[PDB]
């Protein structure tokens, strides 16, 4: 029986009855530094229990006229514990990621979500000549939200947040080029990745750079008969994996 | 000289003349693949004649 | 003084020429190279994987995610047809703009075996049988489930398994075919039908829906490349 | 690179399911078609020789062009190097999210002459200069200027009815590959520039006349194509469905996936 | 590739004949003249190494030839790709049903001056684009368009007063062979186009000046050539007799098998 | 540097030279060759058939 | 470097420059004959001393 | 007459090339070396020395 | 030329003090960052290629321009040839004080057309001439002079239109090295010429045109371009602060070390 | 002819064509250090461990 797994990480673990395979990456598996790629030269810095275990975000609804969540994902993880504390005094850091979606709903139900990892996801604005400001692109292990419709250009530092072109001006039935699973309620119950670390420099500044966004868009919305349970939640937790840090100074 | 295989569907000779690698000629003939990295990115193998999930 | 003499096609700049040039900086020391995960050495790994197709188009479902979705109800009646598109696949708009129709649009000539997959994102307690068929052409477009079952077909049982594949095989009296709209090089025609009905319990929505995608084969390959038709230019940015 | 080859088989009953799998893995089925009806053997002899990313890619391209003025105050022509002003290269470019390569760098230069007033107007052959400025090195600020004596920046001349001028360019650049995209800041605060802008430092490109205005004048026009050689290429990406709009960030207006037709049944 | 020699022979009387046959059995008679007459031992040195198929067919030949004018609102030229539109290539062509080659491309630009009305015209030298587009991409519109960019559509620029261009093409076709002839209809309804239309998507070849209008308007003109290498052919056919009419078919006026005499014993 | 001179017969156009020139179309897949009936060699295997010679043109 | 021998009525030396097999020169030394094809296509060989019809 | 074909990038002068040329005067006779102390063969050596760093400017 | 790598340390409490020195001795410390803190193992992989004597100074840099016209009385240029009236490659070349290299020499020839009064203006083709004279040979002293015949004395033709002449000059000099700095007088009374003007005499460099003044003067101007090779360099030297205002000497005007700052403590 | 290396981050062929040594090409390839007659130019040599002055 393959529809049973558990994973194990620090003081935390993960059961689930009701799975699908375990989606790794690009083939590649999270790792330390070697010394070939090294270029900053003091000594990092490995917890590897107290920062590589299991943070569990907020949980969002799933109603019928629901179009999509977006997490920035070193940024959901910056108030989380000793992972959060060590972003602050150091200025380097590379990390890779086991990302978990859960959602569970009877046999009575239906529905479809994607649950991808897009690698430098940079979107769009609404007025044409400015950028999006911060406090729309991301926030602090809370959900952003697709909308079906179409923002005005009378709002001037605002995302573009129509779903069938994804934020970034591309086609949304071909986002399964990047690392995903699906999860069918007819079958399915979660969906596991496993993401390396992958940039072109071999460390990063954590605070100025979102490497990497988790996307869930329901392509088949919701439905159910009446009498059955009408809230339905989504919930994500996420594990840091094979972390390190660089250079330390004052707490920023 | 190097004497390489051109491609058909016959030799021919390639000499270089500077002294920098970025001043050679294309590749053209590096023909790798490697398609199971994008395809089949799970963790167990899974074999076409049996299902799926057991 | 060696004495040589110049032929034609000198001083010419042929954009796609093969020579040796001058460094403008030199004795320059690179970065070293690093792994980087995922690396692309043919433009097929990107057209092997999965996409899905938006066979709902219908005037206005194209600015909706409405469009991938493909509708099945109970009926009271036999034999009846879900969808049905032309196999073109970098001419029809169907399977215009997916994964696969990208990369063909760069190209001139294509070659090989399509697949496509099924899923059926219904209830848990829903059943159903489907026919999804493959006709090459000479005749027209079947019209009935009797003219579609003489072509190349699959009869899908949908269970805990909840995904079928009908892979198109590559019948064609040439080797090379032309991704523009061509009545000498036709492809044929995809079509899908009840073979049973959606029966459905008590305090079930009956509507469901299927998803569909599509990639290429093992066999599958491109030639002579050229520019595609979907951008535009004014002035420079 | 030959394909794979068909391979003959028979009618089965078995227990054995190559059709059925199940989609929500994240995995793309195997199968071939000679698990689903019979067929016969066929060698393939097809290569995938003319889609490898070293064939995708190796082919010039126009990326601008200038203009300057014999005969102005000022007259001359600068450019800072990106590949973003274009439509057709950043389409091909932004399939991948990181790439590493040389370069092959062409000009072609042309002339015309303008509406002077004087009678029995000839003048000698052209010749051009175009010069190279690394980031942090000095600029000219007009045609007579001292900054053209092209001591340690690398410039190159051309005269007028000849070959087109062309050179090398290996990898230059601080990481370990190009950036198509960029998602951050560039400030430490996160305010201000957000996007590709922040990578982006690469040098400006002058061109000027070293002749003398003569009797009339003239009004040339530069174009530059890029080639790169040696390509690696990593993270594939989905391709662009709307129009560009500006060259520093992505910006659009939203449009449907693809064209409409009249019914779901409709051949 | 040496012709066979003469034998000696003597005088026969007896069973054996050479000279009956029946052409009735569709067999060309194999007798040499020795056989008939009295002959002498003579070695010939003759060759027949300049009427092969790799001889007759590897010579240059013009196809067609347009113009394009400077001063002019959308001024350029086109030409769809085929070997029907002269009468010395397409007869020669035309002895085989099926040919399969490499090709090698030449191009012949002129120019000329056009009366304009301005004093102390002097133009500098001129340079031309000539672009391929295979058949699907998106053609030009006007002269300052964006489709002139050749991102992936080969292209040539060349300067005038040099060697002309040349380049070569592969054998480009779906089927295993070029075909002169083609006997049937493009719809499976046969209706419609009936003919080598049907056969014929090769691309479209564009040309344009590269330069502005200075100040006179010039009229130049392209001639395109070609020559077939690494020939090989199938099935010979009779020679065309009457006098080509169109491009797209073969329709004819009917003409005598010759030209007349006086008498049937007229030498 | 390596030192030259050029002959007359230089940037001519001869219609019938032999010379190799750079491929517009790099690294191209052509169709593989099949065996039909009927292959041509030489002019003079078309030349060696009988032919119905018209003896009798007499103006009419 | 191929050495050919150059048609009289003395040798020369070729290379090849170019990764295609499309951009070489022309054959032009492939002098091969089969007359037999087109002018006698017949089942039962004749010999030229026998008659025809037996 | 060996048969050429000019490449582009022909007759140009780009300032950090790396050719051959005839010499001017032919058969000259330079004066021998000396060993001179203090050779530089790296800009590298340069740098590697100490500098007095101006760090009290303060607009006077 | 590989960089030396990062040694992998512990911690220690020990009685060797690295960071503890005395630069009172006139020596540079030699301490590494890994004994002063704690380090990991680092694969260094890079080069000091690029900042070699060979690669810093092996390029062409513009040392002068002159111009003369044809239609004049005495219309030609003349050149003492030194390295002191520009200011790029005379600070590049005063970083060390022995010098020896060979020579590359090339010139960038212009024309101009001058307003002339006559109609139908039409010039052929223009040559030059550039003469060398060593130092103590005859000079001339206009244009039809008997001092042209150049019998012995170096020279070069140049027709317009073409690639730019080019030659080498071997290491001529008298001593052992080039002297950029000269402390001393040329008299041994100690009066008259002091500093680097009595070590140079290089001679002097003619140009003209070969062509006579048809019906309209023409301006010319040629450039002159300097590019050192296989060269030695001893006993280095600070960089210039000031700015350079004559050509024999290095007279200057007092300026400020650096630029000025608020505070001392001003990030 | 002479055989080098090629500098990377493969080999070229260099013929010299002139009788006189200065029409040669630029060096180039000549990488050689000696940093000590700069940095460190005193008689008796000074250990980085032990003190300066003693
Ligand atoms: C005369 C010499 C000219 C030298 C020109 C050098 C131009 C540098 C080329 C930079 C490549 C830019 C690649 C894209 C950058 C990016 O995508 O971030
Ligand atoms: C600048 C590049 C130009 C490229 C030109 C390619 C032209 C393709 C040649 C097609 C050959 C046509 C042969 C005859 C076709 C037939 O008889 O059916
Ligand atoms: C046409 C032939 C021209 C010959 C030109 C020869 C020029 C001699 C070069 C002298 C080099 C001067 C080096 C600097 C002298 C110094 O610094 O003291």
């Amino acid at each position: 029986s393959d529809r049973v797994r558990s994973i194990t990480l620090g003081n935390s673990t993960i059961t689930t009855q009701e799975c699908a395979n375990v989606v790794v990456g690009y083939g590649v598996w999270p790792e330390y530094l070697k010394d070939n790629e090294a270029t900053a030269e003091d000594q990092p810095t490995q917890p590897d229990v107290a920062t590589c275990r299991f943070y569990t975000l907020e949980s969002v609804q799933w109603m019928k006229n629901s179009a999509g969540w977006w997490w920035k994902l070193p940024d959901a993880l910056s108030q989380m514990g000793l992972f959060g504390q060590n972003m602050q005094y150091h200025y380097l850091g590379r990390t890779g990621y086991t990302i978990h979606v859960q959602c569970n709903a009877s046999k009575f139900h239906q529905g479809c979500l994607l649950v991808v990892c897009v690698p430098e996801a940079e979107m769009g604005c609404s007025n044409l000549n400015n950028t999006p400001e911060f406090s729309e692109l991301s926030g602090g292990d809370s959900a952003r939200m697709f909308t079906d419709t179409q923002v005005g250009e009378s709002n001037a530092k605002k995302v573009q947040t129509a779903v069938w072109n994804a934020g970034m001006g591309v086609g949304v039935g071909n986002l399964t080029i990047f690392p995903h699973q699906w999860i069918n309620l007819r079958t399915n119950n979660s969906a596991t990745l496993v993401m390396p670390y992958i940039n072109s420099v071999p460390m990063d500044n954590m605070f100025r750079h979102n490497n990497l966004t988790l996307m869930i868009i329901p392509f088949v919305p919701l439905n159910y008969s009446e009498g059955s349970s009408p809230y339905v939640p989504i919930t994500v937790t996420i594990a840091p994996m094979c972390a390190e840090y660089n250079g330390l100074r004052l707490a920023s | 000289a190097q004497v390489s295989t051109q491609k058909t569907g016959i030799h021919y000779t390639n000499i270089n003349y500077y002294k920098d690698a970025a001043s050679n000629s294309a590749n053209r003939q590096d023909f790798t693949q490697d398609p199971g990295k994008f395809t089949e990115p799970v963790k167990d193998i899974m074999v076409k004649t049996m299902p799926a999930l057991n | 003084g060696l004495p040589v003499m110049t032929t034609p096609g000198s001083t010419q700049f042929l954009t796609s020429d093969d020579f040796q040039s001058p460094s403008a900086m030199p004795q320059f020391d690179v970065t070293p190279e690093m792994q980087i995960p995922g690396r692309v050495n043919n433009l097929m790994e990107i057209a092997e994987v999965d996409s899905v197709v938006p066979v709902n188009n219908t005037e206005d479902n194209v600015s909706s995610l409405k469009a991938y979705q493909i509708p099945v109800q109970s009926n009271s009646d036999n034999g009846k047809q879900v969808f049905g598109f032309p196999l073109q696949p970098g001419a029809n708009n169907v399977l215009n703009r997916t994964l696969l129709g990208e990369i063909l649009n760069y190209y001139t000539h294509w070659s090989g075996s399509i697949k496509l997959t099924f899923m059926f994102c219904g209830s848990a307690m829903a059943t159903g049988k489907f026919l999804l068929a493959y006709s090459p052409p000479g005749a027209g477009v079947p019209k009935n489930r009797k003219d579609a079952m003489l072509g190349t077909h699959v009869i899908w049982d949908v269970g805990l398994q909840s995904s079928c594949v009908l892979c198109v095989p590559w019948i064609s009296q040439t080797h090379y075919r032309y991704v523009v709209e061509d009545e000498y090089t036709a492809a044929g025609y995809v079509t899908c039908w009840y073979q049973t009905n959606i029966v459905v319990p008590a305090d079930v929505q009956s509507s469901c829906d299927i998803l569909c995608f599509v990639s290429a084969c093992n066999d599958f390959s491109v030639r002579m490349l050229k520019d595609t038709p979907f951008i535009r230019q004014d002035t420079f940015y | 690179a030959r394909v794979a080859d068909t391979i003959s088989s028979r009618p089965t009953n078995s227990e054995s399911i190559p059709a059925l799998t199940a989609a929500e893995t994240g995995h793309t089925s195997q199968v071939v078609p000679s698990d689903t009806m019979q067929t016969r053997h066929v060698k393939n002899y097809h290569s995938r020789s003319e889609s490898s990313i070293e064939n995708f890619l190796c082919r010039s391209a126009c990326v601008y062009y200038a203009t300057y003025t014999n005969n102005s105050k000022k007259g001359f022509a600068e450019w800072v190097i990106n590949t973003r002003q274009v439509a057709q290269l950043r389409r091909k470019l932004e399939l991948f999210t990181y790439l590493r390569f040389d370069l092959e760098l062409t000009f072609v230069i042309t002339s015309a002459q303008q509406p002077s007033t004087a009678s029995s107007v000839d003048a000698p052959v052209q010749t051009h200069q175009i010069m190279y400025v690394p980031p942090g090195g000095p600029v000219p600020t007009k045609v007579k200027d001292y900054a053209w004596q092209t001591s340690t920046n690398p410039s190159v001349f051309w005269t007028e009815g000849n070959a087109p001028p062309r050179m090398s360019i290996p990898f230059i650049s601080i990481g370990n590959a190009y950036s198509c995209f960029y998602d951050g800041w560039t400030q430490f605060s996160r305010n201000g520039v957000y996007g590709i802008n922040t990578l982006n430092n690469m040098g400006t490109l002058y061109m000027r006349h070293v002749n003398e205005a003569g009797q009339g004048p003239i009004k040339s026009t530069v174009r530059i194509y890029f080639k790169p050689k040696h390509v690696k290429a990593w993270v594939p990406r989905p391709p662009r469905l709307c129009q560009y709009e500006k060259q520093k960030n992505v910006n659009f207006s939203p449009i449907g996936v693809t064209t409409s037709r009249t019914d779901i049944i409709t051949t």
